[PDB]
RNA sequence: GGAUUGAAACGCCAUGCUCAGGCUGGCGAGUGGGCGCCACUCUCCAA
């Protein structure tokens, strides 16, 4: 769970004909002190055979995933970055195992020094299991 | 439904306490331009652990004026505060949204009682 | 919830000690214009190490005056003071906000008990 | 033990709400105010 915080802001001017007359306005913001998220995804070969999705596109896709946030800086965004990427590659045109089993091989939990609130990626530990023989697991990405 | 003096839900008790403190201040300094409700209401409901230690000082500061007059209205507030705090154990550092809703409910329940005959 | 005589949390004990000290003074000098809490409440909660020693020093005078006449409890008060200060290890130089809140909670819990029965 | 305009009488077989789309861009809690005025540990007791 996350605990949003709400912060108050002020301003030196007004936009329109307001007869206040100095301090002139007040605002608001919402922010998350810290949080960690997880995402899943799939790729289908039969459909690619219809649209023509090719390998170089796959390489470009990996690159985009790795470098997604570098160009997205903004006033409200804060600092965001990616940390891990794991890929499972089946050995034939149709899978060799159910997906939900694969997603279970990845586990995340607090490190030894939990110390209550988490405030950095160092507060968690990540581990990956061993995949079935019919699937290849590569994680260096 | 009305003020339930036996509920013992911590946000509810905090809400009651805030109302009684506001009442005491109003009694102490009539016609104040600014009141604790305007200055602190937003902060207290979100992070009780940060501000209550300050509100309680001014509480005594206000009660001192009254108890120093022939105005005997002035240990009633002290008695109420003793009753309410008697059920608390600690101040939360942070509270969830629904907890804040309960806090507001308790505040409003408490306030109505003070103005009955 | 009520006064817990085995909490052993240092701010809690400090609050209890302050409550008993103020009760002692009240008994010693009725009708005082300015009481110890009107003088020292803020500093006592903020920086215990600064003032508590001299507050303890003055306490002896109040007890000494009381026990000089056929009135007693004073032995009861000094017994509470000794048993409480037995558990305290050392007076902190400074305290955090939540610790200050715990101080007030302990103070009120202790004070309610004294007027029971 | 002939005759209730009666005696008998299925609403039934079966079909994807589908394909996809940024709540965004950004804004000073800031200006400033003496805990002060003043008060005897003092009266007397062989080694």
């Amino acid at each position: 769970p996350v605990v949003p915080q709400e912060v108050s802001i002020t301003r030196m001017a007004v936009t329109t004909k307001a007869e206040a007359e100095d301090n002139r306005t007040m605002g608001r913001k919402h922010i998350v002190p810290y949080g960690l998220y997880v995402a899943h995804g799939f790729i289908s070969a039969p459909l690619a055979e219809k649209t023509g999705f090719s390998d170089e596109d796959l390489t470009l896709f990996w690159d985009a995933l790795v470098n997604m946030f570098e160009h997205d800086r903004s006033a409200a965004r804060g600092l965001m970055s990616s940390r891990k990427l794991i890929v499972f590659k089946h050995q034939n045109r149709l899978g060799n195992a159910p997906a939900h089993k694969l997603f279970d091989l990845v586990k995340v939990s607090r490190a030894e020094g939990s110390s209550g609130p988490a405030r950095s990626f160092a507060d968690y530990a990540v581990t990956v299991g061993q995949a079935p023989e019919g699937v290849e697991v590569k994680e260096m990405l | 439904v009305s003020l339930d003096p036996a509920r013992t839900d911590r946000p509810y008790l905090l809400g009651r306490l805030f109302a009684v403190l506001e009442k005491a201040q109003e009694d102490a300094v009539p016609g104040a331009n600014a009141t604790i409700k305007d200055r602190y209401l937003a902060s207290a409901s979100a992070n009780p652990g940060q501000v209550f230690h300050m509100l309680l000082k001014n509480a005594s500061n206000h009660t001192a004026k009254l108890r120093k007059d022939p105005e005997r209205k002035a240990i009633h507030y002290e008695i109420m505060m003793q009753e309410i705090i008697d059920n608390i154990s600690d101040f939360p550092v942070t509270m969830s949204s629904d907890e804040q809703g309960l806090f507001m409910i308790g505040y409003y329940h408490q306030r109505k009682a003070l103005f009955t005959k």
